[PDB]
């Protein structure tokens, strides 16, 4: 139909021109033959008119225009913002035996028979993930291909990734349908967002900490508080290690706690606050604060277990 | 209160249409028995515009059968969709 | 619903001057065809509405 044509014409403008060919290698829908007969060297919109014609000579269904936007995301994959959940299963059960099939028709029975018109497409690559496309719909309206939802899940883990698109609506049906699926028992949500995919890989799994022990000028100027500043450089070392930091770029707190400092004495209601830490690459500028003189040399704990809590929103109390 | 002009446009319209239609057959006594079709269909608009009716809202009438079927659609979606539920 | 009567009427009000057997007929005709009309126009008017009410219903049950 048309709708298909548009929707691939949408995809196809969003790629870039320089990594098109590789998009189109990756995605192996149309034969080799067929690309070298388009000029490449010509204007971006009539290489798209191109393909547009040649993909609708062929018999093209919407599975493989899912396939194609999988494929172009996961390559992106820094242009939405990504949620963690984690798996809890009952101590009684034994380990699971997992299989692709089974999951599959699971996953897909379980939207089938809460909704009525959803479109499901899956996709296994290395390093064992999954990556789930789906477009959302009811009884009284067709699918929509405009907000899709995209899901990425480690086999035999207690981890899963979201995207934050449209899913609010029905987030507990995704919880519900992810762990009937994959045999757990219960599903939360854990405090931790962002926008990179591999920083969220890196904190959850816990391995971004790789340094292993095996067995395998100018004499005139005088530095006076020399100590101090030796002593707070192996403070600042001790604490944020000397392994590269993971990306992070946001960071929000909220505080109920008191005042205290003559001044609202007398006051016995708490002072409420929201504090918001925002930079391009947060956990490298806090890690300078100590040595450019802004802050003490012990930071507060508060911002020096962001990776070993693995949260990123924080509530506090008196 | 009168009624909207639209669908005095419309009944107008089909009015033309229907006199068109009937007379396409007519081969004797041609232009007379058209001359009173078009005086009564003046003397009807005439008899509208001066009664009186309850006001309704709704729009153009060319698009009955395809919101009539999308909504036979919906329905039967609707009540399969409630009745899995139900049974589930 | 009200003008319906007064347009019922209006044909033996016009049945007393005309008197050709041809013009009876086609007057006839044209004058039962635009009742049909009518009651189906009044009729899907009436069912589109009761339908457009129904679907908001079982799609807030269902939701």
């Amino acid at each position: 139909d048309e709708t298909v044509a548009e929707f691939i014409k949408r995809t196809i403008l969003k790629i870039p021109m320089n990594e098109l060919t590789t998009i189109l290698k990756a995605w192996d829908f149309l034969s080799e033959n067929q690309l070298q007969t388009v000029n490449f060297r010509q204007r971006k919109e009539s290489v798209v008119q191109h393909l547009i014609h040649l993909c609708e000579e062929k018999r093209a269904s919407i599975s493989d225009a899912a396939l194609l936007d999988i494929i172009y995301m996961q390559f992106h994959q820094h242009q939405k913002v990504w949620e963690v959940f984690q798996m809890s299963k009952g101590p009684g059960e034994d380990v699971d035996l997992f299989d692709m099939k089974q999951f599959k028709n699971s996953f897909k029975k379980i939207l089938q028979r809460a909704l009525k018109n959803v479109t499901v497409s899956f996709r296994e690559t290395e390093e064992n993930a999954v990556w789930i496309r789906i477009a959302w719909g009811t009884q009284y309206t067709k699918p929509n291909q405009y907000k899709p939802t995209y899901v990425v899940y480690y086999s035999q883990t207690p981890y899963a990734f979201t995207s934050s698109s449209m899913l609010r609506r029905n987030t507990p049906l995704l919880g519900q349908a992810l762990t009937i699926a994959s045999k757990h028992h219960q599903i939360v949500k854990m405090d931790l967002r962002s926008r990179y995919l591999d920083s969220l890989k890196a904190i959850v799994f816990k391995q971004y900490n790789q340094t292993f022990e095996t067995h395998n000028m100018d004499s005139r100027i005088i530095h006076e508080n020399i100590v101090e500043k030796e002593r707070v450089q192996r403070i600042t070392q001790e604490t944020f290690g000397d392994y590269p930091q993971p990306q992070l770029e946001f960071a929000q707190y909220k505080l109920e706690t008191k005042f205290k400092s003559s001044i609202l004495a007398e006051r016995e209601e708490p002072l409420r606050c929201l504090i918001k830490f925002s930079s391009p690459h947060l956990l490298e500028a806090l890690k300078s604060l100590a040595p450019a003189g802004i802050a003490d040399a012990p930071l507060s704990p508060l911002l020096t277990c962001i990776p070993n809590k693995r949260m990123n929103y924080f509530k506090i109390r008196d | 209160q009168p009624l909207s002009k639209s669908t005095r446009d419309h009944l107008q319209t089909m009015m033309e249409s229907v006199i068109m239609t009937i007379l396409s057959n007519s081969i004797k006594e041609k232009e007379e028995i058209q001359y009173h079709l078009n005086f009564l269909k003046k003397r009807l608009l005439q008899q509208c515009e001066t009664l009186k009716v309850p006001p309704k809202k709704m729009e153009d009438l060319t698009n009955v059968s395809s919101l009539l079927n999308m909504e036979r659609a919906r329905d039967k979606a609707n009540e399969e969709g409630l009745a899995l539920l139900q049974e589930e | 619903n009200i003008v319906l009567p007064e347009f019922e009427k209006t044909h033996l009000e016009h049945q007393q001057r005309i008197e050709s057997k041809v013009c009876k007929a086609a007057i006839a005709t044209f004058y039962v065809n635009v009742k049909e009309q009518f009651i189906k126009m009044l009729k899907e008017s009436q069912m589109l509405t009761n339908l457009k009410r129904k679907n908001a219903k079982m799609i807030s049950d269902i939701e």
